[PDB]
């Protein structure tokens, strides 16, 4: 006789096998898949003249809602209804579903594309203890740059045209992560700051280089609503400002790279 | 610590399995010039007159021989086994009937030996057969031999260093690794498996399912038998200078038919042949021999595939002497 | 359709070639160049597949095999269904997977995020031609490459590894077995991390960056931190293959014995001998 | 490009940051230190760690083990120095050479193994709990203590309880850098190729696809770091263009997506799985199947190949074979 064997033919490790991938296949469709659609959930559509069904498909979709009790207070419940009231300079360019849009205005101040934010909370990022976490070394005293490193403050920024476009005054650090995010600059000829993303910066020892945008349009990067602080959503709009440029600063970029 | 291309491969199994041997061709050439030195055969003389039986006094194997075809075969053996040392290795110098000297009849035995392997064991020796060559390669004592123990370095002619010295226990692990492959399997397949008939190679189950009966406790071998398997075919694979897929197709290793070479089961033939050897010819002669001979626990020298093949998979890549030799089988 | 968030993005653009062309999408998926190739690839090398597979006895999924020609053919080209059959399912394969990639590319110029994920992917594409391309071009023939079968291209890397004696002794792949399993220790670190913090238990409050530092910190002695732990990930995993690919380009071209003696250079230094 | 993405340009330098436990706070034993090289592609501080019970219990135990493992190994070169140094890869402390069943193995003939191994499991249990409290202590889930005990399981399985369920000791993985490594071919080819194992297939599938979500994942938050990409919990707690950017790459190019915070699930769930599919192998292996590959032939699944050299009948079987 044999260890295992079940029935004519039919074994305990054979049964095991379609246990194995039952068990797979429903925490993959069934719990993993719906985690999946915690956010971006319900699907936006054109919509029906005519139309009264609370659409089953997107019910069964979708998991229970969740809450995050959040650090200093509030609660987040995902998934939840989050559409985007906001306008979008975008036109189609031919009629079918899938065309892609055009910008019909300046995609870098429209904020569209690749120069698009989020709709995050007009929050300041706070520390565990309570404080603004993302703040300029002005404010961040306790905070320094690490010797051996370029220390930008002074450093002429040099705009994606050669040109040099304001000077840095000050780096912005992150008190919870210790780790410097933006630069900030006197923009030239102007009564303005821009920061701008650590990740955007070609640091030098003589220059700051900036790819991403041309001098002229430091300009128009977003501007903060306070001085020392920024909120989550104003580091969407700064960060995606330079993305955008990779896009748009100049006509050809859209166009095929070769 | 590399040997750069090409490579020269061969193919053992059906297209896309990757199986096949993996040679660096300046080893193979190397190997091929120290197996160069095989001695031709002596030319032939005619056979004149009277079986030496009556001619001779103490003649006892080759009796049958003319006197012309038997001191043939005498000169023969001097360049196969002794021949820095001459006729004076095994004889008195005044008197050749003389059993006086122990190389006399350990020569005698090994006579019969290698008429046995040429006569008997057909099925691995095919028609290349052996001469005292094949093992001796100019020497008494043959350069690839094995004690009950492990010991180094394998070829007995190199000098051996303070820790491969038997008597330095601190280098045990390494005269073991030296033997499979430079594995660290802790076992020796030589007294495992080689020295007598013993043991048993074959450790994989023939069946899906565990039998019940033989598949718990003590009803079950130990797993240090795979191991020791596994040892073994490092050995035989270093010994052949060839890989598993020479004999295997890896899928499943204990099956045969379409799933093993040929040269498997002249292998199989190989460790019976080998047993043969050890058990009936060559462990005996611990009686006859010097003390010098002789291992740490009284044991002759003794055989495994390495003093054949001496790390090619056919000894001396297949050269045959044996229609030029008749006295030493195969004998009808 | 579209996720919530989604329309604002399908701007035209970031296109290595073609342009306007193929610019769009077809459900979720964004087309472009690549798309076209990678379908068209894809297509082809399925209905070779199919085509072999017709000739071949078994419809057996486990079973099918599609075999790369004799030695003997050489780097040569083989009759169809003795060889030639994975020679052009391996050219489709190809065309297949350096399209995806570009295609990867095509999408991140469109987002304006880095190219960062078409690169990790042509590691995998880089090992593939390892084993399937360079190391037969070094040993001549592309009957050294593995079949095209569930179970077959299995039988393979077992033979492989013992033509070698013990494969296990192989130094790269040694190197490649550790960052096969650090990485997936940290993925199991790194995933569980983040879950902890956003997910303490009962009604607690998310945690915060501080408190990942503290965990690891106070476990082990160092926090890598939360940007470095995803340039990690992506070395870890990366070496695998690109240390590995050593160990499969040595093992013929430049090292025929066994790989437990490779370690002789170490072994047999006379000074300890 | 982005050079953050490959490393730190300017480093900030800032007091000690410290996250107050439930409890052990003082335990955190050591003084910060930086490093300019670390900080370079890491976090720069080094230290301070966490002592405590669970963790020094984990310490005592381990070293116990490690004693008695490097112990029998010197005894193995004959406590000869250079030797073991030179030899050390090749030395290993063995399980039972002999069957005993499940007998307590002489001291000699795995008795010293049986040690080690229990002191082993009592530094992993020791460790467990560290992982799993100081998650606790800090106010934490603790998926990590559940992914590594999943990891402890298997190791658990190899070393102890599939060598008790066939009721043999001489199955467990001896201590040892290539001893360990040669236990793997043994057992594979006493249990009839573990290729053909089902459970070692989905494990590797796991392996494989933590490679592949690692590399996948590292690489996304990497093309993202400039929208701060890598602030994942609060990219959970409050959607930014990062993730989205994120979600709509992988959209676009495969047809589905994840969220940040399911990617990590996908993540934690595939490696669990290489650790869980493979103890499951090995519960089954021995127990209830003996041959693998002999099992996928039973059930249709193995490939089958023309002779290309002759086919070759076992001489044994043959009229007239010896024994
Ligand atoms: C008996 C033989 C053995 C062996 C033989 C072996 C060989 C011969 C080789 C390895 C290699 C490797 N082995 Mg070893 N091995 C490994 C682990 C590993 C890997 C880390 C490594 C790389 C795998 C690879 O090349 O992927 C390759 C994967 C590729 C190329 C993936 C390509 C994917 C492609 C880009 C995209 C695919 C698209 C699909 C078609 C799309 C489908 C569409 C659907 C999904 C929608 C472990 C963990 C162990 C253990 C625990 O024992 C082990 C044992 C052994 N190996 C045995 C001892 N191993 C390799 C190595 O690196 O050696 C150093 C190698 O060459
Ligand atoms: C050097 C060693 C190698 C190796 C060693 C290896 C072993 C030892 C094992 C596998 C296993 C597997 N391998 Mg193989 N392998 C595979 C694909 C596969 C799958 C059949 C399976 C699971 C893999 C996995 O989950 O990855 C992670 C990726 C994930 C989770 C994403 C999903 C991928 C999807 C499952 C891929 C399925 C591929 C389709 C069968 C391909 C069909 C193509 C067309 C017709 C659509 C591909 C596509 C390639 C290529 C293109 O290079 C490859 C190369 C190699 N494998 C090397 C030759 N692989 C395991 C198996 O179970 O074999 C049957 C296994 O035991
Ligand atoms: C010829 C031999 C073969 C073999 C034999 C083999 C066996 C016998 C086993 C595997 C297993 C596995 N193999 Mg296979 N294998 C693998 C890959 C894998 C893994 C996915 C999986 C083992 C899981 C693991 O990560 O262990 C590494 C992870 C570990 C050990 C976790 C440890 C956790 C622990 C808490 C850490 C503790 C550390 C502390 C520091 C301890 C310190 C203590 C001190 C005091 C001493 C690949 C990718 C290949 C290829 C490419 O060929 C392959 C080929 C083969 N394997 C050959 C067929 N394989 C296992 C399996 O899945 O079987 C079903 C298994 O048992
Ligand atoms: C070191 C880093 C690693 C790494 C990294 C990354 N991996 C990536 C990315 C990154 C970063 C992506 O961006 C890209 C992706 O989109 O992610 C979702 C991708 C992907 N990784 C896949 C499979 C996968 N990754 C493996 C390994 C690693 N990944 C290692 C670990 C393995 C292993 C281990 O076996 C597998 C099988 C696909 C799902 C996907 C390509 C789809 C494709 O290319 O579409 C194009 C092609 C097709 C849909 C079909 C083509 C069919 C051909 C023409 C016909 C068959 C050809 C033939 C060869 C079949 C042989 C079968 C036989 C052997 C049985
Ligand atoms: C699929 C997922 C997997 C996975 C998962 C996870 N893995 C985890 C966790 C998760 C989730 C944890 O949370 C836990 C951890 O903490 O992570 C930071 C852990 C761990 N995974 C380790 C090793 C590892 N994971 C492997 C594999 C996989 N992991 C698989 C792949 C492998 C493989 C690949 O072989 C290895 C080798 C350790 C680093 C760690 C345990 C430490 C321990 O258990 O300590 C036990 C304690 C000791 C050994 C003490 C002795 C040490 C001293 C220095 C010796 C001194 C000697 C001296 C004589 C004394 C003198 C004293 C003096 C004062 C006079
Ligand atoms: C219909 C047609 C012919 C169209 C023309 C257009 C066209 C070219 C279509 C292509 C159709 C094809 C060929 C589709 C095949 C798609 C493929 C290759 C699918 C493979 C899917 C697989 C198997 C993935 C394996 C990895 C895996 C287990 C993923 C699940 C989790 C996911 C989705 C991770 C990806 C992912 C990662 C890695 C993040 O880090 C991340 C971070 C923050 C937010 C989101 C994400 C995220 O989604
Ligand atoms: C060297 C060329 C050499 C000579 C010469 C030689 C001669 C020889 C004769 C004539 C006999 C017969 C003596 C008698 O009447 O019994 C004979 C027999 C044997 N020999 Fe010899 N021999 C020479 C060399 C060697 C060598 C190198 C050895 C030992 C390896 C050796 C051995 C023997 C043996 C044994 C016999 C007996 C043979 C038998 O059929 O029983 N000889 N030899
Ligand atoms: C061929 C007919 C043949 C002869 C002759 C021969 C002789 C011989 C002698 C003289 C000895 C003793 C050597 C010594 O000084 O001790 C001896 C010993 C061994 N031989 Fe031999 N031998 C002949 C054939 C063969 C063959 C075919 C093999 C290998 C299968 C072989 C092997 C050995 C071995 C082993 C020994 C024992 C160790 C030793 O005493 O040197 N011989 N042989
Ligand atoms: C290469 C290092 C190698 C391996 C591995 C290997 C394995 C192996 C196993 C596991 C067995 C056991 C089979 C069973 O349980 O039924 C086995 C058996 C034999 N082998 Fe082997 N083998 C390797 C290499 C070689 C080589 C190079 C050859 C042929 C020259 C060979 C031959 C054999 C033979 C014969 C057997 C059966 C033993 C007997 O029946 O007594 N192997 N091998
Ligand atoms: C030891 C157990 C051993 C093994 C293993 C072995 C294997 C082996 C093979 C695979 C062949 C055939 C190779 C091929 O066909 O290409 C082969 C052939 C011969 N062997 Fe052998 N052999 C082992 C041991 C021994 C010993 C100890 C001797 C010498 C007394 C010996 C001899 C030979 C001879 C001669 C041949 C050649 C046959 C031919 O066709 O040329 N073997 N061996
Ligand atoms: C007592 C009875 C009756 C029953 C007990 C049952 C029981 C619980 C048994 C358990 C058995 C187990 C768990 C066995 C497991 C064995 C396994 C999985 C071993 C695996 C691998 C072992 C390896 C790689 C060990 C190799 C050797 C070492 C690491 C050498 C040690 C060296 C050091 C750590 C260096 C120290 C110095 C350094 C800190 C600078
Ligand atoms: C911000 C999260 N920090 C963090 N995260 C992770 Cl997953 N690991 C570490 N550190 C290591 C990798 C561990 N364990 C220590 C070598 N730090
Ligand atoms: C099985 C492993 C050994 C168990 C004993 C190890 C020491 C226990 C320490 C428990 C400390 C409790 N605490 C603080 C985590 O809740
Ligand atoms: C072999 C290891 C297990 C493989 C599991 C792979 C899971 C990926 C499946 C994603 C399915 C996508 N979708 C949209 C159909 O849900
Ligand atoms: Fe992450």
């Amino acid at each position: 006789m044999y260890h295992g064997a079940l029935a004519q033919h039919l074994d305990i490790a054979q049964l095991v096998w379609y246990a194995q991938w039952l068990v797979i296949w429903t925490v993959v469709l069934l719990y993993l898949r719906r985690e999946d659609r915690r956010e971006g959930y319900p699907l936006v559509e054109p919509l029906g003249l005519v139309k009264l069904a609370p659409e089953d498909g997107q019910v069964y979709e979708l998991p229970y809602p969740k809450t995050f009790v959040l650090p200093h207070g509030g609660t987040v419940t995902v998934p939840r209804r989050r559409p985007e009231t906001r306008e979008l300079k975008l036109a189609q360019t031919d009629g079918f579903e899938g065309a892609p849009l055009q910008p019909t205005g300046n995609p870098l101040v429209d904020a569209v594309g690749p120069a698009s934010y989020a709709e995050r909370a007009e929050v300041v990022d706070a520390t565990v203890d309570g404080k603004a976490k993302i703040v300029p070394l002005r404010v961040a005293t306790d905070f320094s740059i690490a010797e051996g490193d370029v220390d930008p403050r002074g450093l002429p920024v040099v705009a994606a045209d050669g040109v040099e476009a304001g000077t840095v005054t000050d780096l912005w650090v992150d008190r919870s992560e210790h780790y410097f995010r933006y630069l900030e600059l006197s923009v030239a000829g102007s009564a303005r700051t821009a920061l701008i993303p650590l990740g955007f910066c070609d640091v030098k020892k003589d220059k700051i280089v900036v790819t991403s945008i041309l001098s002229e349009q430091f300009a128009n990067v977003p501007r903060l609503q306070s001085r020392d602080q920024i909120t989550l959503r104003e580091e969407d709009k700064v960060s995606a400002y330079y993305a955008g440029g990779l896009l748009y600063a100049t006509p050809e970029r859209a166009e095929s790279l070769l | 610590c590399f040997e750069p291309p090409p490579a020269t491969t061969t193919q053992t199994g059906f297209r896309g399995l990757s199986m096949g041997e993996v040679l660096h061709p300046a080893t193979v050439k190397a190997k091929k010039e120290r197996d160069a030195q095989y001695p031709p055969a002596l030319a032939a003389v005619k056979a004149e007159g009277p079986p030496v039986s009556q001619v001779y006094k103490n003649v006892k194997v080759l009796g049958n021989l003319t006197e012309a075809e038997f001191l043939r075969t005498m000169t023969a053996i001097t360049e196969w086994v002794s021949p820095q040392e001459g006729c004076t290795y095994c004889h008195d110098e005044n008197n050749l009937a003389s059993e006086a000297k122990y190389p006399y009849v350990v020569a005698r035995r090994m006579l019969e030996m290698t008429r046995a392997i040429n006569t008997n064991w057909t099925q691995h020796v095919a028609q290349t057969g052996v001469t005292c060559y094949t093992c001796h390669r100019g020497t008494p004592l043959p350069p690839y031999v094995r004690y009950l123990e492990p010991t180094l370095p394998l070829n007995n002619r190199e000098t051996p260093t303070h820790v491969e010295r038997v008597e330095t226990r601190s280098g045990y692990v390494v005269r073991l690794a030296k033997y499979t492959a430079y594995s660290a399997l802790n076992y020796d397949p030589f007294t495992m498996f080689l020295a007598n008939d013993k043991r048993q190679v074959r450790v994989v189950p023939q069946t899906a399912l565990p039998l019940v009966g033989v598949s718990r406790g003590k009803e079950r071998r130990p797993l240090s038998d795979a191991y020791a398997t596994f040892a073994l075919m490092m050995s035989i694979s270093d010994s052949l200078g060839t890989n598993c897929t020479f004999c295997h197709n890896a899928q499943t290793f204990e099956s045969w038919g379409k799933k093993s070479t040929p040269q498997r089961a002249i292998a199989w033939w190989g460790i019976r042949m080998v047993r043969d050897l050890n058990m009936n010819y060559l462990a005996p002669l611990n009686a006859s021999l010097p003390a010098s001979r002789l291992g740490r626990q009284g044991e002759a020298p003794q055989a495994d595939c390495r003093t054949c093949h001496q790390g090619v998979t056919k000894p001396l890549f297949g050269a045959s002497r044996l229609k030029d030799y008749p006295e030493l089988g195969p004998i009808k | 359709a579209l996720l919530s968030f989604e329309r604002k993005y399908r701007v035209r653009g970031g296109t290595l070639i073609g342009g306007d062309l193929f610019d769009f999408w077809v459900g979720p998926y964004f087309v472009g160049f690549f798309g076209v190739s990678a379908i068209f690839f894809i297509f082809l090398g399925v209905s070779l597949i199919g085509y072999a597979a017709s000739q071949g006895p078994t419809w057996d999924p486990f079973a099918i095999s599609i075999n790369p020609p004799d030695l003997k053919y050489g780097l040569g080209a083989a009759p169809l269904l003795e060889g030639g059959f994975w020679q052009a399912i391996t050219v489709c394969a190809l065309g297949a997977f350096i399209s995806w990639m570009l295609r990867e590319v095509e999408i991140s110029r469109k987002l304006g995020i880095g190219w960062h994920v078409p690169l990790a992917f042509c590691v995998p594409i880089f090992m593939f031609c390892v084993l399937q391309v360079f190391r037969p071009l070094l040993l001549g023939s592309w009957g050294h490459a593995f079949p095209y079968g569930i179970l077959s291209h299995l039988d393979w890397v077992n033979n492989f590894g013992y033509q070698y004696l013990n494969w296990h002794y192989n130094p790269g792949h040694m190197s490649s077995v550790s960052f096969l399993f650090v990485n997936a220790m940290a993925l199991g670190l790194h995933g569980g991390l983040i879950l902890s913090v956003a997910n303490p238990g009962d009604g607690d409050k998310v945690k915060t960056a501080e408190h990942e530092n503290q965990y690891f910190r106070d476990v082990v002695g160092y926090s890598i931190g939360a940007l470095s732990i995803h340039r990690l990930g992506l070395f870890l995993a990366s070496n695998i293959f690109l240390t590995g690919a050593f160990g499969t380009i040595a093992s013929g071209p430049f090292w025929t014995r066994g790989w437990p003696e490779w370690w002789g250079w170490w072994l047999d230094i006379p000074f300890w001998s | 490009a982005d050079y953050q993405t490959i490393y730190t340009q300017i480093q900030a330098r800032g007091p000690h940051i410290t996250v107050s436990g439930e409890w052990g706070d003082n335990d955190r034993v050591g003084k910060p230190f930086y490093s300019y090289w670390l900080g370079k592609i890491g976090d720069a501080q080094i230290g301070p760690i966490y002592l405590g019970a669970s963790g020094i219990a984990a310490f005592a135990f381990g070293s116990t083990a490690i004693l008695i493992i490097l112990f029998n190994m010197a005894a193995e070169v004959h406590f000869d120095p250079l030797q073991f140094f030179r030899q050390f890869f090749w030395l290993g402390l063995y399980p039972p050479k002999a069957q005993y069943g499940m007998g307590i193995p002489p001291l000699h003939d795995g008795g010293w193994w049986l040690m080690a191994g229990l002191f082993m499991t009592l530094s992993l249990g020791s460790w467990w709990i560290r992982v799993y409290s100081r998650a606790r202590a800090l106010g934490l889930g603790t998926h990590i203590a559940w992914n590594f005990a999943a990891a402890i399981f298997f190791v658990l399985c190899i070393g102890c309880i599939h060598p008790t369920l066939v009721g043999s000791w001489s199955e467990g993985v001896p201590f040892g850098i290539w001893p360990h490594i040669d236990w793997l071919t043994a057992f594979s080819i006493r249990y009839g190729n573990f290729y053909y194992c089902p459970w070692h297939g989905f494990s590797i599938g796991f392996a494989y696809g933590c490679g592949l979500l690692f590399a996948a994942h590292g690489a996304t938050i990497l093309a993202v770091a400039r929208f701060g990409g890598d602030r994942e919990i609060e990219q959970i707690t409050d959607r930014g263009t990062a993730v989205e950017r994120a979600a709509l790459f992988w959209r676009w190019t495969i047809g589905f997506n994840a969220t940040i915070e399911s990617v990590h699930r996908w993540g934690w769930f595939f490696s669990l799985m290489v650790m869980v599919s493979a103890s499951v192998g090995i519960l089954l292996t021995g127990t209830f199947v003996d041959n693998w590959y002999l099992w996928c032939v039973k059930h249709g699944a193995a490939p089958d190949y023309p002779a290309y050299l002759p086919a070759t009948p076992d001489p044994a079987s043959l009229p007239g074979a010896p024994k």
